[PDB]
C-alpha cells in the first residue's frame, strides 16, 4: 500500500511539475515577440530623424 | 497375570497416534497457505 502509495505521488507529480516546466518555459518564451515589436515601433523613430 | 492386557492397550495409543500424525499432516501442509496471501497482498508494490 505505502510503496504504491510513494510511487503513485512521485508518477503523479514528475507527470505535473517537470512536465509543467512547459509554464516557465512558455510563458517565459513568450516575452521573445512580445518584447521584439520594440522594433517594428523602433523603426518609426528613424522615420521620426 | 496381564498377558492379554500388555498387547491391546498399547494400540489404543497408536490409534491417536495415528489421528495425531494426521492433524500434523494437515498443520504441516497449512504452511503452503502461510506465507501466500502475505506475498500477494504486497505484489501490487510490483505493478505500482
Amino acid at each position: 500500500a505505502a510503496v504504491s502509495a510513494l510511487a503513485i505521488g512521485t508518477a503523479g507529480l514528475l507527470s505535473q511539475v517537470p512536465v509543467v516546466g512547459e509554464a516557465m518555459g512558455g510563458l517565459g518564451a513568450i516575452i521573445d515577440a512580445l518584447t521584439m515589436k520594440i522594433d517594428e515601433d523602433a523603426r518609426p523613430a528613424v522615420g521620426s530623424f | 497375570v496381564a498377558i492379554r492386557s500388555e498387547g491391546v492397550s498399547e494400540t489404543q495409543q497408536n490409534l491417536e497416534g495415528v489421528e495425531n500424525a494426521m492433524e500434523d499432516t494437515a498443520d504441516s501442509a497449512g504452511d503452503s497457505a502461510a506465507e501466500l496471501e502475505t506475498f500477494s497482498k504486497r505484489f501490487k508494490g510490483a505493478m505500482g
